[PDB]
DNA sequence: GAATAGCGGAACACATAGCCGGTGCTATACTTAACGTTAATTACTGGGA
DNA sequence: TCCCAGTAATTAACGAGAGCACCGGCTATGTGTTCCGCTATTC
């Protein structure tokens, strides 16, 4: 319980619906990111992803 | 040439004193607790590893491996202080008790921020066991109230013991993921007072002063030692009866003609209870 | 009643000796053992000084003899 | 109060006079009270109590009972701010190593000791024994010994030696360490090397141990033996709501070390074997050095959350220390912020304050208003007066905010524009209303932009903002002279539309009396905006001394351009807006208004021109439709031309004619000509469009098109938005950054397709995360510009020096990119330049050069000026006010005191964020070839032998417009100091065949050329004819290394034809890979070809240059001026023999011997000219040609990447960079002054320190200049807090607190920290009176 | 990124004289990782995690 | 005004009991723990001239 | 025998928004006294 709490209470994807309008929960839902546990940081981001 | 941090150093240290026999380990003792001290240093120079076996299971708790390790490690020279081999045991099954229970109560010590005692953290312990054992019942968290149920103690009690169970955050944790806000920008400084009330405050003493030098004396010598306001210390009625004006009842009558004649000045610049008390 | 500083800055050059002559003025007008010389216009004692400054009687030297000429005043009560 | 910071190290014995009492209990808090435990890290006894004038038991309590130690408790009654500054000490039980003077790597236990750091850290982990003091009965001093190697050592030795263990051991050594007769020994060592390695080790080992003298220390304080705690309000137990806590993460890590020390103790008690004391001493040590720093010492102890905790080092280092979020930059009171809008009526010192902001900022002025009015007599009622808002709180803040500025900013604040001042007008709203002339200067956009407020209370800073940072005050930018309140994008669109005419408006031909019926005439609409009329104008010209003079007259002009002319005040001449007046000519009406009228009617101009240029944009009624952007009819005739060639081209590439790489640039080619050719097709459609006719036929004009007039204007456009509206939008890109063949033929009216829509966005994803890296590096360089020239504050008023720089106008090759007036506006000079009639001194020798001097150069057409520069400025610690030069955002000399540091750091950092075979004359002048030999050629014309041939164009009035540069070895079609037209290509030269050519002639013999072990037989296989070529070094025989084909000339007498001018023999010897086609025995010519040899970032460069990077192919230069040679050869080093003409020869050099060598290895070099090619060092641009070499290095390498980017900048700014680079000399010979011989003394001391030495009767010091980089340059400074303050603080710390250093506060970061005024300024004049007063 | 071989060059300078330096990696969903580096001199390097 | 008496009662302190809170002790035997940068620079260390 | 090149470490990368005996010592706790205050009665 902890563990599977732990994702999806506060991982790095586990977000707010941003939930001002219909568009944005769509474009919350169907989001691409590279980010999180096994995915590149900000700071090391070069220029080609 | 050994890597050398703390723990490899140690446990490749410790294997450097065969194991006793129990004839051995006997004989250790006879001669140890007669005051040799060299047979008190082969006793507990060789049974390390019997530590390090032990205080393994007792990992990742609050404390770290190596901390777990010389808190048993004091245990162990306390068993060989008492041990007896006139029971013709093995010492094992006797250090074994020494160094569990000085584990033990070394996570009871020294592992929250804020010390509870041993008798709480074991009680916690009885209502976490508990609780562990009443969740396969009902298939969700058992409440503060179904734990007062299964044990039959008041739920109050439960609810204390748990809300002993805080598990003290941190302030240098950022907060809402992104590393800019830690608790330091979110706390105020309660008891320091900002520069509002603190100017507050003496304007109103200087306040009050000025109104009670508008008070006639005898008034108000009776009213800055009744509270111990300019200058004086609180004082009783029969205090000030005996030092000042004998009787008491008229030094309660001047004490409620110097509050009238104030309550008719601070109604005069506006200040009603209204206004002073919201 | 000022917007730019300017032509107090041609009489105090520097553009900072103006700031301190017009701080020690208009620390005597605040507190308040002075009173203008030009005419306020309630104007803050801030404008007042940079309106004495730009007239060209007040400045650095005059500061310091009408101080000088004070504490001789001050020391003239003795008696 | 105090005037200096000392740090050095603390003994074990201050440490117990800082504290308060031993904490000797891990636990904190009680649980059920929560009342601190006696006797743990929150105590009371220790370090206060917790009420304000309470004991713990209560039974004192009161003022009254002040500062009696209780009885029940032990707890002195104070007030409670005690527990912020009352210290507490562990005992440790052993001692334990500082990781402070441990592991920061040049590591000062190590470096003092002469002891590797393996070897120190294998002793306080416990592994190997050292010995201490065993004596050479056996061993060394500081050897180590392993386990069984001590084990037979004491069993020979069971006496007389002695080797210790641990941090004990460590202290043993220190302790037993003698500091003056070690430093004697190095020094004597020193003294006898000569390997420069080991010397600069031994200077290093020198230099620290003679700080450890002189400072108070002892090296036995590195190792800590009692602990200090911090005191507990500066790491609190705070509760949160419900029962719940939170501590500062250093509670842990002190309950830690005081649980490690709590059972040593008693393991030591208990007589425990020596393996259990020997594993808690190893962790100890290290619960120490973790709470001192963590993830130094291995890995970082963790958190319950698998975070490591935050320890002490953590609070100062970095963005999240103390240094630069908590003590730099703070958090101010009376402040707040809000969106902002525009408000276009506002004048401009004016700004919009909202009544809710206005009235919170201004509440305590509101206190002491209603209190002085009567309305409130105390403060309790003067608050709930203004709480519910009456009626007459309002009026109130009416008068407390009249002459009150307020200080807007905005959030990236780059320049000092970013923060002006302004007289608030209050606003019914919730925004900031903002003058529009002003958000160019804050790069404001209306888009949502959010700025901050400030309010200035003390009477001081409501005049700083008034005289200083008032907005109209701030006119000109501080980077260059160029004014900074422009017209901006709306205003001048209206100014332009006022400001035209056309061939047949109503009322053309009427005569007018004047600039007022011109109004008279467009308001009762009998006349248009634009119609060509007489009106008589009455214009002011100051001719005389401030005579305004008046001379009427009748100017063919516009109904526009005469009711405009109203607006302009009185001094300004009639032609500055008889013209169409875009942007670029009001910014040169404003200016000269500025220049002409002064401050105040420009001031009162610029608010003229706004208010005019918008109420004639709003009646213009200027939309934009979509038939505005006509697109042109031979769009298309012009796009199937391109797209039949391309597949003509395709067909050839099929038939094999050419390669793919060949049709690449020629499809590229056809496209790149017809996306040029429909933008040249399509701006005679646009601009020309209106052909209207005006008693007649037509004539055409310039067009009315509204898309026209916003980019032909200025006003926000271009020539390069359009051509993407109505053109093609040509080539693009793709992420490789290679051009796509097939380009995006479609304009934005007629709409892309999906391919090209997709090719066209990785153009825009790489154009965004461009500025979004961007930003990042560019925020971290003005970081470092700002510190590297913090304490430069112009100091005094003349330094007294005829040094500077010289300077030239910038002629790169072709034109002059900028002039000499541009560069020596504003600048004192060095010299008295004087006219080329050069008897008559044309300015004095120290005049400013303001425009009226600048224009006297320009008649007499001056080449070069010598001018007074900041680097060559003589003034220790400053500069003075001649040096620097003009303001530069004042039109005046600069102010003594103004801290030209940070506005000189600013002017480079804030445009960072806009960043990333023949010759030909082609003018008219007279052929100069400057300064180089070069010998008559077999035809007779002109051949080079010279290495820095350079050729100039010198014009019929001796000045240069064109500049070139010859290679060695090429032709001259010309001849020198001679006219030639344009277009003429006076030198050529093979780019691949390099000349070894003659200057003797005669019959040549090929002398030690020999076949088999030098040269080849590689004939014309071609031709016939036998070509006697050279292998190379690395292919033939070891017999014919050194021999070199040799040219010697001798004649058919027997006679030998060696160098004219000379008693040298004429013989050349060539080098590998060598192709002769000659012979030898055959007569040669002078300047005859003997031998035919064949051969960045915007922003980057920018951070590299002033980093003073070494580049990785540098140029090798000429070390001393002398002859050339070959030494040894080795396998891929060639030694290089320089041998001067009278000076030490034996300078060789080991040159790489694979890279391209340009000296033909008999020359007699000039010093500090090239061996190789390459981009050099300015380190060796600045050893060998000196500082005024590499201030005109630096300052035209950067000037070349700024205004490619189109960004002026005044080139003090960059010379102030310079300056501070080379603060640091290193000495040569110490001479009879107290310094060492390689240290790196700083320069400005060793200024003074000879110089008095020079004015006593000894001799002075020789010091060569050193540059540093601007991360290392402002490391190394004196000042410890202001390096500190910055990167790496544990290192900077350290290394001053081992050396006992002392801050000084002289700078600006370190007055800045200590809260004291800073001495720039305002507060420039009270450090004068400070400095004078004090040693007086 | 999606676990299995990835030969990727270096195609930087990272030699200073600009030769390229090919370098497998295995990235398994979970488990250690392994490259097989070239060196300069042209030998192959295994480095493991 | 003023003495005296009653009287609430607040509280303060003192003496106690009682109960938090720290400590010691337990006896088949038991024996070596827990998966990226990017660049620059500098100190170090094995290797070459 | 000193230079020199690969290797590893360190620094930096915007702004603002279990379980029982046992004892002792603290502390809550009755409880007395007491002291103050308040009121009420009477000369
Ligand atoms: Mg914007
Ligand atoms: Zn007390
Ligand atoms: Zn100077």
């Amino acid at each position: 319980s902890a563990a599977v709490k732990e994702f999806f209470g506060s991982s790095q994807l586990s977000q707010f619906m941003d939930q001002n309008n219909p568009l944005s929960e769509i474009t919350h839902k169907r989001r691409i990111s590279a980010l999180g546990p096994g995915g590149l940081t900000r700071e090391r981001a070069g220029f080609e992803v | 040439q050994r890597v050398l941090d703390a723990t490899q150093l140690y446990l490749g240290e410790i294997g450097y004193s065969p194991l006793l026999t129990a004839e051995e380990e006997v004989y250790f003792a006879r001669r140890a607790l007669r005051g040799d001290v060299a047979s008190r240093r082969r006793m507990i120079e060789s049974n390390l590893r019997l530590v390090v076996k032990i205080a393994r299971r007792y990992g990742n708790r609050g404390l770290a491996l190596l901390d777990l390790i010389e808190e048993g490690n004091l245990g162990l020279i306390r068993a060989v202080e008492k041990f007896d081999p006139e029971r013709g045991f093995r010492f094992s099954t006797y250090a074994t008790w020494w160094i569990r229970q000085t584990i033990e109560r070394a996570i009871m010590n020294q592992t929250r921020t804020i010390r509870l005692p041993i008798h709480i953290v074991k009680e916690l312990n009885v209502y976490l066991r508990t609780a562990r054992e009443l969740s396969h019942k009902l298939d969700h968290e058992p409440s503060a109230e179904e734990i007062a149920e299964q044990l039959d103690k008041p739920v109050d009690d439960v609810s204390r013991m748990l809300r002993l169970n805080e598990r003290i955050t941190s302030v240098d944790t950022p907060l809402g993921g992104d590393s800019e806000k830690a608790l330091l920008d979110i706390l105020a400084d309660e008891k320091e007072n900002g520069p509002e009330d603190t100017t507050q405050d003496d304007d109103m003493k200087q306040s009050i002063v000025k109104w009670l030098f508008e008070l006639n004396a005898k008034q108000r010598e009776v009213l800055a030692r009744r509270f111990g306001l300019l200058g004086y210390e609180a004082a009783t009625l029969e205090d000030v009866g005996r030092e000042i004006g004998l009787t008491r009842e008229r030094v309660r009558q001047i004490q409620v003609e110097g509050l009238r004649r104030l309550r008719e000045i601070l109604q005069t610049q506006g200040l009603n209870i209204e206004a002073l008390f919201r | 009643a000022r917007v730019t500083v300017q032509d107090a800055v041609e009489k105090i050059g520097n553009r900072f000796d103006l700031v301190l002559v017009a701080a020690r003025r208009a620390r005597q007008m605040q507190v308040g053992g002075k009173d203008p010389l030009v005419p306020e216009e309630n104007d803050k004692t801030t404008v007042i000084a940079l309106r004495e400054i730009e007239e060209g009687l007040i400045n650095n030297q005059i500061l310091d003899v009408r101080e000088r000429q004070e504490q001789q005043e001050q020391e003239a009560a003795e008696l | 109060e105090f005037d200096a910071i000392k740090i050095a190290l603390a003994s074990p014995d201050m440490i117990r006079s800082w504290s308060f009492g031993e904490v000797k209990k891990p636990e904190t808090i009680n649980y059920r009270t929560f009342k601190p435990e006696r006797d743990g890290l929150f105590c009371a006894r220790i370090f206060g109590p917790v009420k304000d004038y309470e004991c713990l038991c209560g039974k004192y309590k009161r003022l009254k009972h002040r500062g009696v130690i209780c009885e029940k408790c032990g707890v002195e009654v104070t007030q409670t701010k005690v527990r912020r500054e009352r210290m507490g000490h562990i005992e440790l039980a052993s001692p334990t190593a500082h990781i402070w003077f441990l592991k920061s790597l040049p590591s000062r236990i190590g470096l003092l000791l002469d002891m590797p750091l393996r070897d120190i850290e294998r002793v306080l982990y416990f592994e190997s024994y050292v010995v201490i003091e065993g004596g050479m009965t056996n061993l060394e001093r500081q050897q180590i010994l392993t386990e069984e190697q001590y084990l037979d050592a004491l069993e020979e030795f069971g006496d007389e030696f002695d080797a210790k263990m641990g941090a004990e051991a460590i202290q043993a050594l220190l302790k037993s360490m003698d500091l003056e007769q070690e430093c004697e020994q190095l020094r004597e060592e020193l003294n006898e090397t000569n390997s420069e390695t080991k010397r600069k080790k031994l200077t290093k080992r020198i230099k620290l141990l003679e700080a450890f003298v002189q400072s108070g220390n002892k090296p036995e304080w590195m190792i800590l033996t009692v602990l200090p705690v911090l005191p507990p309000d500066l790491r609190p137990l705070v509760p949160l709501d419900g029962g719940r806590f939170a501590t500062s993460d250093l509670n842990d890590l002190y309950r830690r070390v005081i649980n490690r020390n709590n059972r040593l103790k008693r393991l030591l008690d208990l007589a425990a074997p020596d393996i259990i004391v020997r594993n808690e001493k190893r962790m100890l040590q290290e619960a120490v050095d973790a709470l001192l720093d963590n993830g130094r010492r291995g890995r970082a102890i963790t958190g319950s959350n698998k975070r490591p905790l935050k320890s002490l080092a953590d609070m100062i280092k970095g963005k999240q220390g103390r240094f630069r979020q908590n003590l730099l930059g703070k958090r101010v009171d009376y402040s707040g912020r809000s969106v902002i809008t525009v408000g276009p009526y506002l004048r401009l010192h004016q700004c919009g304050l909202p009544k809710k902001m206005a009235l919170e900022l201004f509440k305590p002025f509101i206190y002491g208003k209603l209190e002085l009015r009567g309305l409130a007599t105390t403060i309790k009622a003067a608050k709930k007066m203004v709480e519910r808002e009456e009626a007459v709180v309002w009026d109130i803040l009416d008068e407390v905010i009249r002459e009150h500025p307020v200080l807007l900013n905005r959030a990236p604040t780059l320049h000092r524009l970013g923060i002006q001042a302004f007289e608030p007008v209050l606003i019914e709203g919730k925004a900031i209303q903002l003058h529009p002339l002003v958000c160019a200067a804050y790069n404001a956009d209306f888009d949502g932009d959010q700025m901050a407020v400030h309010v200035p209370l003390t009477l001081e800073a409501q005049l700083e903002a008034r005289a200083l940072m008032m907005s109209t005050n701030n006119i000109l930018s501080p980077a260059n002279g160029e004014p900074i309140i422009v017209p901006s994008q709306d205003v001048v669109l209206g100014l332009y539309y006022m400001t035209r005419d056309c061939v047949n408006a109503k009322g053309e031909g009427m005569v007018l009396t004047g600039p007022k019926e011109a109004e008279r005439l467009y308001r009762s609409g009998l006349a248009s905006l634009h119609a060509r009329v007489k009106v008589r104008i009455t214009e002011y010209e100051k001719d005389a001394n401030g005579e305004l003079v008046a001379k009427t007259s009748l100017k063919d002009t516009t109904v526009g351009r005469a009711i405009l002319w109203m607006i302009v005040p009185k001094g300004l001449p009639y032609s500055i807006v008889n013209q169409a007046l875009g942007k670029k000519a009001i910014s040169k009406m404003l200016n000269t208004c500025y220049r002409i009228l002064g401050l105040k009617p420009t001031v009162i101009f610029a608010d003229q021109i706004m208010y005019t240029g918008f109420a004639y944009a709003a009646r213009s009624g200027a939309s934009v439709g979509i038939d505005d952007m006509v697109i042109p009819e031979k769009k298309h005739e012009i796009i199937s031309e391109a797209e039949a060639e391309v597949a003509e081209i395709q067909e050839q590439f099929q038939s094999g004619l050419v390669t793919a790489g060949e049709r690449y640039n020629k499809v590229i080619d056809i496209w790149a000509a017809a996306n040029d050719r429909v933008s040249k097709a399509m701006m005679d459609n646009l601009q020309t469009e209106t052909v209207i006719n005006r008693d007649g036929q037509e004539e055409k004009q310039v067009s009315f098109n509204s898309i026209y007039m916003m980019a032909d204007s200025g006003a926000r456009g271009s020539a390069a938005q359009i051509r993407q509206l109505a053109g093609m939008r040509g080539l693009m890109a793709k992420p490789d950054g290679s051009i796509i063949e097939t380009p995006i033929t479609a304009n934005f009216r007629e709409g892309l397709n999906v391919l090209q829509y997709f090719i066209s966005t990785h153009g825009a994803r790489k154009g965004l995360a461009d500025t979004a890296l961007k930003t990042a590096n560019s925020g971290y360089l003005t970081r470092r510009l700002v510190d590297v020239a913090q304490d430069l504050v112009v100091t005094e008023d003349d330094c007294g020096t005829h040094e500077g720089i010289m300077m030239t106008p910038v002629i790169e090759g072709g034109d002059v990119k900028e002039p000499l007036r541009d560069r020596v506006l504003g600048r004192v000079t060095a010299e008295d330049v004087l006219k080329p009639g050069t008897a008559d001194i044309l300015v004095p020798r120290n005049t400013l050069l303001h425009e009226q001097w600048c224009d006297l150069l320009e008649e007499n057409s001056v080449d070069a000026v010598k001018v007074r520069s900041v680097v060559s400025c003589d003034t220790d610690f400053g500069v003075c006010a001649h040096c620097y030069g003009r303001d530069l955002a004042r039109g005046h000399i600069i102010n003594k005191g103004e801290a030209i540091g940070v506005i000189a750091a600013q002017s480079i950092g804030e445009p960072g964020t806009q960043l990333t075979s023949s010759i030909q004359v082609k003018n008219k002048g007279s052929i100069k070839l400057s300064n180089v030999k070069s010998v008559v050629n077999s035809s007779g014309k002109l051949v080079i032998t010279s290495r820095n041939t350079e050729l100039k164009l010198i014009d019929e009035f001796g000045r240069t417009k064109e500049s070139y540069k010859v290679p060695y070895g090429a032709v001259l079609a010309k001849g020198d100091g001679e006219q030639v037209a344009g277009g003429e290509t006076v030198a050529n030269w093979d780019p691949h065949t390099m000349p070894v050519i003659t200057e003797v002639s005669g019959f040549v013999r090929f002398t030690d050329m020999i076949d088999g072990q030098t040269i080849t037989r590689q004939t014309d296989e071609l031709t016939g004819l036998s070509s006697l070529v050279v292998l190379d070094s690395a292919e033939r025989t070891a017999g014919g290394k050194d021999l070199r084909p040799a040219l010697k000339i001798v004649d058919a007498q027997g006679n030998d034809v060696l160098i004219p001018g000379t008693d040298m023999p004429a013989q050349y010897f060539l080098p590998g890979k060598a192709i002769v086609q000659l012979e030898d025995g055959v007569q040669i010519s002078s300047g005859d070809t003997l031998a035919r040899i064949p051969q960045t970032g915007g922003l980057p460069r920018v951070a590299d240059l002033f980093e003073a990077r070494r580049p990785k192919e540098p140029a090798i230069l000429a070390e001393i001026s002398g002859i050339v040679s070959f030494g040894k050869e080795t396998k891929g080093k060639r030694r290089l023999v320089i041998t001067p003409v009278d000076g030490s020869d034996p300078y060789e050099e080991m040159i790489p011997k694979w890279r391209q060598l340009n000296v033909f290895e008999g020359e007699r070099v000039e010093r500090g000219d090239v061996i190789s090619d390459g981009p050099e060092a300015p380190h060796d641009i600045l050893r060998l040609r000196g500082v005024h070499a590499v201030t005109r290095y630096i300052v035209n390498e950067v000037q070349d990447v700024y205004r490619l980017q189109g960004v002026k900048i005044n080139d003090k700014h960059i010379e102030v960079i310079v300056r501070q680079m080379l603060r640091k000399a290193t000495i040569v010979n110490a001479g009879s002054s107290d310094f060492l011989e390689g240290e790196q003394v700083e320069y400005s001391r060793v200024k003074i320190a000879n110089r008095e030495l020079e004015a006593n009767g000894k001799v002075g010091a020789t010091y060569s200049r050193d540059l540093l980089g601007i991360t290392k340059a402002s490391l190394a400074t004196e000042s410890f807090i202001s390096a500190a303050s910055f990167q790496e603080t544990t290192r900077v710390l350290t290394e001053a607190a081992v050396a006992g250093k002392r801050d000084e506060l002289r700078g600006l970061k370190e007055n800045v920290i200590v809260g004291r005024l800073i001495p720039a300024g305002t507060g420039y004049a009270y450090h004068q009176d400070r400095m004078r007063r004090r040693a007086a | 990124r999606s676990p299995g071989v990835f030969f990727d060059s270096d195609k930087g300078k990272t030699h200073s004289s600009g030769k390229v330096l090919y370098n497998a990696r295995i990235i398994p969903y979970r488990g250690s990782w392994l490259d097989f580096e070239f060196d300069p001199k042209d030998n192959l390097f295994v480095r493991i995690d």
